[PDB]
C-alpha cells in the first residue's frame, strides 16, 4: 500500500536495452508466466509511450521469468546502495554450512512507485519479427532488481525478528531474492532450523554450502626426481610469474643452474634450499593483500582442459584475493557453472559480484550462456584472450 | 475517417515547453494553396481554427500542391517512444500460405487521433498575403505527417484495433509494413475473399479505409527488396548490363547487389571484386577490371542466368545447414529441410582477428549461422560440416578458449578443414635447441635479429625499420631456416608464443606468413618460453 518514492539517479535517464532474440520454446513459455502475472496484477501492458527496456529470458532452475536489470541497477545504485544499502556480515563466511533460500517470490506484495513503473518495461519477441511484440510494465517490487530488497527490508527484519532472537547465532544475509542463512550446528540441526525458519516465512535444506571449509589454491611446484633444462626452465618460469606475487620468492639460485634442451641436469645442494622455502610460501596467504570495499571485484577464469577450470579474484591485476578451482557436458556448460559457483562465493564473502572475464568468444556465450544458467542474478562479464602462460601458471 | 480509437498521452520532455518559430511569408499562390488544403482537410476534421492566442508555432509550406509543416523544434522538444525498428522478418523464415492479399490503408496518419492535450502543441499558421493581418489559425487533431511520434502510436493503433479480429480469426496471419497490410491464409481463394471483406468492413468500423476490388494483392509482391509468392520467395530480379569500363561507383553498386542476391544464390563470389575498391578511391574513376575478377563477373552472371527461389519453413522439420569452404577466408552455407530445396543461402568472409586457422574459422560461421537460423526460425539448425569429427575434438580438447558447436556430423565436400601442423608437446631428443631473441632501438628504428645454439652455431641477420616485436618473428623465423627437418626453440617473446602456439593457418601479416610454410615442412617443432633479461643459459647469450 504505502510506496516508497524511488528515484533514477538525478540526470541519468531509463534503461534502453534491446531484446534477444529468443527461441520459440522460451518464447511460449514467457507469455504463460506473463499472462498469469498480469492476470493477478503484478504487471500491465504499455504504449509507445514508454521508449524503454530491459531484456528478459526463460530458465528452468518448470519454465521462470529472469529480467536483466544491469542496466537499470547500475543507473539506480545510489538508491539501492548508498541510500538503502544492506550490510554484509563477515561472520557468514566463517559458519560450518550456509543455506541458500529463494525468497525472491515476495516482492510481488510490495506496489512499486508508480512514477518509477515505466523504467521496469520490458519485451517478448517473436520468431522471425512476424508480430510487433508483447510489451509489459512491472506494477510491484521485481524480482531482479537491486531495489526491491532495498525496499524490501522492513518487512525482512520483522519476519525474521522472531527467528532471529530465538536463534540468535544464526547469521542471516540477504542478496537480491535470496537469503542466506549460515549456523554451526550439526548436519541435520541446521536443517531442522532451516524448516523451521521456512515457515516463518510461509505466513508472509535447500542449498547446502560450506564457506568455513574453503581454503586457497596453492600454486604448487613439480615433484620430479631427475629434472632437466626444460623442466627447470619452465619451474622458474612459473617461479618468475610468482615473484609479482607473493613477496619473497627467489629465482637466483635456481636460475644459476648454450646447454641442449633435453639435458638431464641435477640440481644444486643449494637448489633444494630455493623451491624449499619458495615451496613453504605461495601455501602460506599472501602478504600485503585486503578487500577494499569501494573497489570493484574482478575475475578471470582460464581453461585447464579435462573438464578442470581455475580461477582468480582480484580488485587489481595480480594481487589475489582469492582463487580456486572447479571439476551431458560441454566447454559452455562447464564455463557457466564455474561463473555460477565463484558468484555465490563471492556474494558470501564480500556481498558483491564480480566482473568477470571470459575466456570465450561474445557470439557463442551470448548464444547459449542461457541454456543452463540457473541463478536468478547475473554478473557483469567481459570477453579476453587468455594469456598463454598464465593459464600454464595456476594449473 | 477518423478512428474513435482511445488516443495515446503524449508528454513533452522533462522540463521543455511547446515550439514557437515564426513563419516565413510565402508567395501568393502558396498562400492560396495552403488555404484550400487546410479548408478541405478543415471539414475532414483533421484540423481546427485556434481561438484564443497560443503562443506555441512551428512553421507551415507548400510543395508542388500539397502542405508540409516543420516539425523539427517540435520534435526535439517531444518525448521518447519505444522504437518501431527492431526487425523485419525474413521471407524464408515465413510458413506456407494458400491464400495472399494486400490492402493498402489510406490516410493513415491522418485517421488516427492526436491526444487532445497535446493537440495545442501543433499550432501553425498560414500567412496573410504579406504580414499584414494574423492569419489563420491552426492545430492538429490527428497525427501530423512530419511528427516523430506518428510512426508508433499509429502501429500501435493499428495493433490494437486488429487484435479483435485476430482472436475471432487466429489460423488468419496479418502483417502490418507501415501504410499496408498483408493477409495470409490456407482458405481458397473463394473464402478467402469473404474473410478480407469481413476485415475491411471491421476496418471500417474503426474508421480505416481500405482498397475495394483495387487489392493491390495477387502476388509477385516487391516487399523491401525481395519478391514474394504464396508459395515460394526469391530476391528482386537483378540486371547487370555489359559496360567496358567500371567506375567506384559502378562496382559498388555491383558488390551490393551481389551480396544481397547471395542470399537465395548459391555460390555467389565478390572478394575479387572487392579488392578494386582497396585504396582511397574517388567515385568516379575507373577501374580496370583485374583477371581473377573478369572471370568472376561472368561465372556470376552465369549462376544468375536462371532465376532461383527459396521455399518457405515447415515448423514440424528439422534444419539442416551445410559449410562448404571455397577460396581464402571465403565461406559458404545453404539451409533447407527437404534435401536440395533451399529455404536460404548465405556465406561468411570476414577477419576481425590478426592471425587464424580454418578451424577456427569453421566454428565462426556456425555461430553466425547459429544465431542468424535462432532469430529467423526460433530453434536450432543441424549441421553438416567440411571437418572430421576427431580433427575436431583434439582441436577443441587442446585450445584455451571455450566452444560449443549444436549438433553436428561430417560431411566429405572437399576441401576438408584442418590442421596444417601439431607443436610438439616435449621438448624434442637430439635436435638442435635454438635460443633466439631480438632487438631494436625505438629511436634509431633498426634492430637485430639472431639466434645462438646448444652446438656452437651463431647468427644475426641486421634489420632495418622493424618495430620490437618483429625482431621476434623474425628471429623464430631466422631458427626455422637454418634449422633441419625436427628442432626445438625458445624465446623470452610471449607475444611470438602466442600467435604460434595456436596453430595458425594464414595470417594478414607476411613474417608470419613465412614462419608458417616454414612450419609446415619440418617433422617436429617444439617452442619454449623463458623469462627475459633473466640471464638464462642460452637466452642470455643470444641477448649480448
Ligand atoms: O504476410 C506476411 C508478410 C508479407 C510480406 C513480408 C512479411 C510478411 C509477414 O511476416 N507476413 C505474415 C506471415 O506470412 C506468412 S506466415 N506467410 C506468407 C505471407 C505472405 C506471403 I506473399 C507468403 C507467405
Amino acid at each position: 500500500i504505502e510506496t516508497v518514492p524511488v528515484k533514477l539517479k538525478p540526470g541519468m535517464d531509463g534503461p534502453k536495452v534491446k531484446q534477444w532474440p529468443l527461441t520459440e520454446e522460451k518464447i511460449k513459455a514467457l507469455v504463460e508466466i506473463c499472462t498469469e502475472m498480469e492476470k493477478e496484477g503484478k504487471i500491465s501492458k504499455i504504449g509507445p509511450e514508454n521508449p524503454y527496456n530491459t531484456p528478459v529470458f526463460a530458465i528452468k532452475k518448470k519454465w521462470r521469468k529472469l529480467v536483466d536489470f544491469r542496466e537499470l541497477n547500475k543507473r539506480t545504485q545510489d538508491f539501492w546502495e548508498v541510500q538503502l544499502g544492506i550490510p554484509h556480515p563477515a561472520g557468514l563466511k566463517k559458519k560450518k554450512s550456509v543455506t541458500v533460500l529463494d525468497v525472491g517470490d515476495a516482492y510481488f506484495s510490495v506496489p512499486l512507485d508508480e512514477d518509477f513503473r515505466k523504467y521496469t518495461a520490458f519485451t517478448i519477441p517473436s520468431i522471425n519479427n512476424e508480430t510487433p511484440g508483447i510489451r509489459y510494465q512491472y506494477n510491484v517490487l521485481p524480482q531482479g532488481w537491486k531495489g526491491s530488497p532495498a525496499i524490501f527490508q522492513s518487512s525482512m527484519t520483522k519476519i525474521l525478528e522472531p527467528f532471529k532472537k530465538q536463534n540468535p547465532d544464526i547469521v542471516i544475509y540477504q542478496y537480491m531474492d535470496d537469503l542466506y542463512v549460515g549456523s554451526d550446528l550439526e548436519i541435520g540441526q541446521h536443517r531442522t532450523k532451516i524448516e523451521e525458519l521456512r515457515q516463518h516465512l510461509l505466513r508472509w535444506m535447500g542449498y547446502e554450502l560450506h564457506p568455513d571449509k574453503w581454503t586457497v589454491q596453492p600454486i604448487v611446484l613439480p615433484e620430479k626426481d631427475s629434472w632437466t633444462v626444460n623442466d627447470i626452465q619452465k619451474l622458474v618460469g612459473k617461479l618468475n610469474w610468482a615473484s609479482q606475487i607473493y613477496p619473497g620468492i627467489k629465482v637466483r639460485q635456481l636460475c644459476k643452474l648454450t646447454k641442449a634442451l633435453t639435458e638431464v641436469i641435477p640440481l644444486t645442494e643449494e637448489a633444494e634450499l630455493e623451491l624449499a622455502e619458495n615451496r613453504e610460501i605461495l601455501k602460506e596467504p599472501v602478504h600485503g593483500v585486503y578487500y577494499d570495499p569501494s573497489k570493484d571485484l574482478i575475475a578471470e577464469i582460464q581453461k585447464q582442459g579435462q573438464g578442470q577450470w581455475t580461477y582468480q579474484i582480484y580488485q587489481e591485476p595480480f594481487k589475489n584475493l582469492k582463487t580456486g578451482k572447479y571439476a551431458h557436458t560441454n566447454d559452455v556448460k562447464q564455463l557457466t557453472e564455474a561463473v555460477q559457483k565463484i558468484t555465490t562465493e563471492s556474494i558470501v564473502i564480500w556481498g558483491k559480484t564480480p566482473k568477470f572475464k571470459l575466456p570465450i568468444q561474445k557470439e557463442t556465450w551470448e548464444t547459449w550462456w542461457t541454456e543452463y544458467w540457473q541463478a536468478t542474478w547475473i554478473p557483469e562479464w567481459e570477453f579476453v584472450n587468455t594469456p598463454p602462460l598464465v593459464k600454464l601458471w595456476y594449473q | 475517417p477518423i478512428s474513435p480509437i482511445e488516443t495515446v498521452p503524449v508528454k513533452l520532455k522533462p522540463g521543455m515547453d511547446g515550439p514557437k518559430v515564426k513563419q516565413w511569408p510565402l508567395t501568393e499562390e502558396k498562400i492560396k494553396a495552403l488555404v484550400e488544403i487546410c479548408t478541405e482537410m478543415e471539414k475532414e476534421g483533421k484540423i481546427s481554427k485556434i481561438g484564443p492566442e497560443n503562443p506555441y508555432n512551428t512553421p507551415v509550406f507548400a510543395i508542388k500542391w500539397r502542405k508540409l509543416v516543420d516539425f523539427r523544434e517540435l520534435n526535439k522538444r517531444t518525448q521518447d517512444f519505444w522504437e518501431v525498428q527492431l526487425g523485419i522478418p525474413h521471407p524464408a523464415g515465413l510458413k506456407k500460405k494458400k491464400s495472399v492479399t494486400v490492402l493498402d490503408v489510406g490516410d493513415a496518419y491522418f485517421s488516427v487521433p492526436l491526444d487532445e492535450d497535446f493537440r495545442k502543441y501543433t499550432a501553425f499558421t498560414i500567412p496573410s498575403i504579406n504580414n499584414e493581418t494574423p492569419g489563420i489559425r491552426y492545430q492538429y487533431n490527428v497525427l501530423p505527417q512530419g511528427w516523430k511520434g506518428s510512426p508508433a502510436i499509429f502501429q500501435s493503433s493499428m495493433t490494437k484495433i486488429l487484435e479483435p479480429f485476430k482472436k475471432q480469426n487466429p489460423d488468419i496471419v496479418i502483417y502490418q509494413y507501415m501504410d499496408d497490410l498483408y493477409v495470409g491464409s490456407d482458405l481458397e481463394i473463394g473464402q478467402h475473399r469473404t474473410k478480407i471483406e469481413e476485415l475491411r468492413q471491421h476496418l471500417l468500423r474503426w474508421g480505416l479505409t481500405t482498397p475495394d476490388k483495387k487489392h493491390q494483392k495477387e502476388p509477385p509482391f516487391l516487399w523491401m527488396g525481395y519478391e514474394l509468392h504464396p508459395d515460394k520467395w526469391t530476391v528482386q530480379p537483378i540486371v547487370l548490363p555489359e559496360k567496358d569500363s567500371w567506375t567506384v561507383n559502378d562496382i559498388q553498386k555491383l558488390v551490393g547487389k551481389l551480396n544481397w542476391a547471395s542470399q537465395i544464390y548459391p555460390g555467389i563470389k565478390v572478394r575479387q571484386l572487392c579488392k578494386l575498391l582497396r585504396g582511397t578511391k574517388a567515385l568516379t574513376e575507373v577501374i580496370p577490371l583485374t583477371e581473377e575478377a573478369e572471370l568472376e563477373l561472368a561465372e556470376n552472371r552465369e549462376i544468375l542466368k536462371e532465376p532461383v527461389h527459396g521455399v518457405y519453413y515447415d515448423p514440424s522439420k528439422d534444419l539442416i545447414a551445410e559449410i562448404q569452404k571455397q577460396g581464402q577466408g571465403q565461406w559458404t552455407y545453404q539451409i533447407y529441410q527437404e534435401p536440395f530445396k533451399n529455404l536460404k543461402t548465405g556465406k561468411y568472409a570476414r577477419m576481425r582477428g590478426a592471425h587464424t586457422n580454418d578451424v577456427k574459422q569453421l566454428t565462426e560461421a556456425v555461430q553466425k549461422i547459429t544465431t542468424e537460423s535462432i532469430v529467423i526460425w526460433g530453434k536450432t539448425p543441424k549441421f553438416k560440416l567440411p571437418i572430421q569429427k576427431e580433427t575436431w575434438e583434439t582441436w577443441w580438447t587442446e585450445y584455451w578458449q571455450a566452444t560449443w558447436i549444436p549438433e553436428w556430423e561430417f560431411v566429405n565436400t572437399p576441401p576438408l578443414v584442418k590442421l596444417w601442423y601439431q607443436l610438439e608437446k616435449e621438448p624434442i631428443v637430439g635436435a638442435e635447441t635454438f635460443y633466439v631473441d631480438g632487438a631494436a632501438n625505438r629511436e634509431t628504428k633498426l634492430g637485430k635479429a639472431g639466434y645462438v645454439t646448444n652446438k656452437g652455431r651463431q647468427k644475426v641477420v641486421p634489420l632495418t625499420n622493424t618495430t620490437n616485436q618483429k625482431t621476434e618473428l623474425q628471429a623464430i623465423y631466422l631458427a626455422l631456416q637454418d634449422s633441419g627437418l625436427e628442432v626445438n626453440i625458445v624465446t623470452d617473446s610471449q607475444y611470438a608464443l602466442g600467435i604460434i602456439q595456436a596453430q595458425p593457418d594464414k595470417s594478414e601479416s607476411e613474417l608470419v606468413n613465412q614462419i608458417i610454410e616454414q612450419l609446415i615442412k619440418k617433422e617436429k617443432v617444439y617452442l619454449a618460453w623463458v623469462p627475459a633479461h633473466k640471464g638464462i643459459g642460452g637466452n642470455e647469450q643470444v641477448d649480448k
